[PDB]
């Protein structure tokens, strides 16, 4: 019940035409969890993360953070609000005339706090960062990971309850998108910050989230534990992404020869989901003796995501066509959830 | 070159310093707020006003569209209402002030757009006022660019103070006016027009300095 | 509100659009080649000569910073060399040229600064010559920033023009200065400046929408 | 067609001397697609400019259609550079020209007639499927479309030789797969020899024949594709030949691996497959015939420049006997079997 927002719309008029961000959009963060919404480029993830701060007005909804309601409100009491909520983003929205110390003290200036006090607060969240070795340097002297650093640094300044991250990484690399992720995480574990990320990689999603919701078009179409939305995937298009954080590709060749109505001297590829249950277990070896069918393993990859290992394998099945249908039932007799893609 | 006209020279070099540099800073104590309060009110920005910006944009459009001779020639009853004479250096303190704002509003609002709007957008998620950003944001992150402008404004002003010596401003715009144009001498045209030039380039170089001064 | 007085200060109108006009013309066939020179001049670029850029760059300097009053006048003795008189709208629209083709080369290197780098490697690997580059592609692609020049001198020449007065060029805005400075009257001040205005919003409207139209 | 030979660069920028390219020397075989890749700095951007002598080399000589260009004349350097059309990274073009009048460019330069340039273009738009959009403005255009241009327009003089500097470096994977499609239609129909610099592998693999991998100034391989991704020589091409293969290492193994054996063990292997042994079902098969489990990890199989290949991680539980029974079987069959440590 850390962050509620219930019912979010917000909708645009921009030109001739009324475009429509976001439809009864409700979510809820527990306090001391990480929240990430994924989505394709244009679903509203933008303007959803910007309805809890307030950024951006929902045309109709409630947003419930920490308790209180924020859409109706006083706006000398918005800004007693987003004391708690402090904001960074994909492109870093630094100050460049400022130093790293007088950037994260910004936010502090704000209010009359005092000039002993102050300095006091930043140091310690520049050494938290791990930026408490460069006090007296600019943004453009910095790297992408310096000035993200500062950036969370900067929000953490007035002890904020909850985080939003507005792309954060989807600026930063691979290496240092992990750094900063895992930073994240370790800020939100070793202090039990609530954390609200929206991303369009769900590579970033499987790092540090423990709740996730999928979002197309304004409309959340899964939304569950990150375990339960890896494993047991209940939606295609969440499949997609999922399928992403892995890096499963079926070459061209196979695609292209591949067709879904089964013809003369064709055998089926098929893609297999195993849950935590069945990912270390050596199924596809046993399936080889048991029922004596032959297994073409195209790719396949495992990993974690919410504490909980998953993994996906794309292969066709050679053998008999009572065999194969039998040693398909033993496979979803183990929890590996079969799925045919077509014959081949 | 008389002994007279060299303590003359120094009269307008002072008269003419005092002209640019007087008009810039109160062409600025309009002009800053007039382009701060430009910035503000264009779509999307924190008191977007259609309606208010069509009109504080109109009227620095019609102004900074008057050519300054003709400005100050047609302020001339005003001058006098409110300085009480329309000769001198106080006088020409006034037109050329009212001269400088229309072009100090258009700077500074172009100076701000080059201030990257996620930082407005950043600055209201830490919980800032709608003035505190203005004041803590804003301003220092389009210093040089409002530095850069104020060269620019002291610089057109120098030219303005000129023109402002052939209808009785005095400066070295009045000397050149005198002893070029309606009696002709030649050591005495030339040195103010190298006058002129050195206090340009001087004027040029002082402001180079301070925006090379800020932090990448 | 004099027939007379109309008639007449409509010729002020003649004399003011032919010298902005004319004077800005010539100013481009001084400016177009002195721009390019410095451009194509530039370090980076093919040319590469510092030696010769510096020279010409600095010269367009002295004169960017030479205020145009002082200019005018001082280009008396020589103007009259030239054209055989120091006064009337023909013998001004010298000093007037001189005024814009310094402030011309500028915006012309700055307009052609505009275009990526690369179309030259694109335009050189086709075994493009350096005339067939300039002609073929930097200008071309520099039009729009060419019109918006060109727009921009000509409303600088309208303020220009009527410094002119002063020095008796003649024009509307001599009829400013006679008026305005000497023997002021309400209708014919309003009436001159309000016609100035007027010929700067056409200026632009009517430069303006010819780079709208000439954006690709 | 291209024979660079023993080519040198240095640059001259503010006293320090980048060894842009060292000692190179590069030979294409006429009508065949020819890679080069390299890490940012390499001097791939230097190279590629030293065949239509867009840059001139400090040292070295360069001979396209058997004629060397470095000794010529700027009058003679430019009617030789018809032979050598160049498509870029970012796609340079006139915005101010329209699509075909853009192609019509090229051709406009060397002074041809007005029907000629009609007919010339029309062919090279229609051909690229943009005789359709003759039109339109390239601020209009999309990516490819773009780049569509580019190349319509490096063709328009029809020479022997089309340069491609990080052709699709800023481009969509889908329209990366069409252009370089394209390009690779175009070697076959028209004898084009095609030369291309890029940092990207996946391009490498999807449309060269020969590739050479240039480092620090000097090109240190230079084999068959295929050849390259199997066997790699230098140290610097086994990275080339990790980003294609996307081979993620589970981080949980690390702490549990071990580098030598303990008791209750089964080992951990990384296997490499070749060719039709890659379409085999060799692991169904060593299942049955040695009773051993593999509990499989990840897997990746690559077309890589004609040649089928793959990789994969596999635990293996069974007996001592079993174990390397089955791992001798599978060498035996040409997969390369390595040991990893044990979990
Ligand atoms: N400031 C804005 N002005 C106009 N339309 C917008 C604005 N922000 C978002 N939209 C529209 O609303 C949709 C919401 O998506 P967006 O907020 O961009 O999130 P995402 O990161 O998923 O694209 C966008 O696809 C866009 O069409
Ligand atoms: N015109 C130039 N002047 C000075 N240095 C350059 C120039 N062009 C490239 N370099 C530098 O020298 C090296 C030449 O490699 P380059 O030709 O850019 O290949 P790549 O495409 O692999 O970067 C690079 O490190 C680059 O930064
Ligand atoms: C790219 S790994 C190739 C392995 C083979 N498909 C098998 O079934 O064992
Ligand atoms: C998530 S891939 C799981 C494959 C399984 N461990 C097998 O080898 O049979």
């Amino acid at each position: 019940h850390m962050i509620k927002l219930s019912n979010i719309t917000k909708v645009f008029h921009q030109g001739t035409r009324t475009i429509q961000a976001l439809n009864n959009v409700s979510l809820h963060v527990p306090a001391g969890q990480i929240y990430g919404v994924i989505g394709a480029s244009g679903a509203g993830k933008s303007t959803l993360i910007r309805c809890v701060n307030l950024l951006e007005r929902p045309t109709e909804g409630s947003v419930l953070v920490d308790g209180q309601e924020l859409t109706t409100l006083s706006e000398s009491e918005l800004t007693k609000a987003r004391r708690q909520i402090g904001m960074i983003f994909q492109h870093f929205n630094l100050l460049s005339s400022r130093t790293v110390f007088g950037n994260v003290a910004l936010p502090l200036e704000l209010d009359n706090t005092p000039k002993d006090e102050v300095k006091r607060r930043v140091t310690e969240l520049l050494s938290l960062v791990g930026l408490g070795d460069k006090h007296d340097s600019y943004p453009s002297n910095l790297s992408g990971g310096q000035k993200q650093r500062v950036a969370i640094a900067r929000a953490l300044a007035s002890n904020p309850k909850v985080l939003l991250c507005d792309q954060a990484t989807s600026a930063l690399d691979p290496a240092t998108t992990r750094s900063i992720l895992e930073l994240l995480k370790d800020i939100n574990r070793r202090l039990g910050l609530t954390i609200l990320l929206i991303t369009h990689e769900m590579d970033v999603v499987k790092r540090i989230c423990d709740c996730v919701a999928v979002i197309s078009n304004g409309e959340l179409i899964e939304q569950d534990t990150v375990s339960e939305v890896f494993s047991h995937p209940k939606t295609p298009l969440a499949q997609k992404f999922i399928q992403s954080t892995l890096h499963l590709d079926i070459p061209e060749d196979y695609q292209e020869r591949l067709q879904a109505e089964p013809f003369t001297d064709c055998v089926p590829m098929l893609r297999l989901e195993f849950t935590g249950q069945s990912v270390d277990a050596p199924l596809l070896s046993e399936t080889a003796r048991r029922f004596n069918v032959n297994n073409n393993i195209i790719s396949a990859q495992m990993d974690y995501a919410g504490g909980v290992k998953f993994g996906i394998m794309l292969t066709e099945m050679h053998g008999t066509q009572q065999d194969t249908q039998a040693a398909i039932a033993w496979l979803q007799e183990h929890h590996v959830k079969v799925e045919v893609l077509g014959y081949v | 070159m008389s002994e007279p006209m060299m303590w003359l020279l120094v009269r307008g070099v002072w008269e003419t310093l005092a002209m640019t540099f007087v008009s810039g800073f109160f062409g600025f104590v309009i002009g800053l707020p007039v382009g701060v309060l430009l910035y503000v009110t264009r779509p999307g920005q924190i008191i977007a006003n259609a309606k208010l910006y069509r009109t504080v944009s109109a009227i620095v459009n019609i102004f900074r569209s008057i050519p300054f001779i003709i400005l100050l020639v047609w302020m001339i009853p005003f001058t006098r209402v409110i300085v009480g004479t329309s000769i001198g250096l106080q006088a020409a303190i006034v037109p050329l002030t009212v001269g400088a704002a229309p072009f100090i509003a258009r700077m500074v609002e172009n100076a701000l757009l080059e201030i990257p709007t996620g930082l407005i957008e950043a600055s209201r998620a830490m919980g800032a006022t709608p003035m505190q950003i203005v004041r803590k944001v804003l301003l220092p992150e389009a210093l040089p660019g409002l530095v850069n402008a104020a060269t620019i404004t002291l610089i057109t002003l120098v030219g303005y103070s000129a023109m402002g010596g052939a209808v009785g401003a005095g400066g070295l715009g009045q000397i050149g006016y005198q002893y070029g144009y309606i009696g002709y001498n030649a050591t005495v045209m030339n040195t103010v027009l190298v006058l002129l030039v050195i206090l340009v380039y001087l004027i040029q170089f002082a402001g180079d300095r301070i925006v090379r001064a800020v932090t990448r």
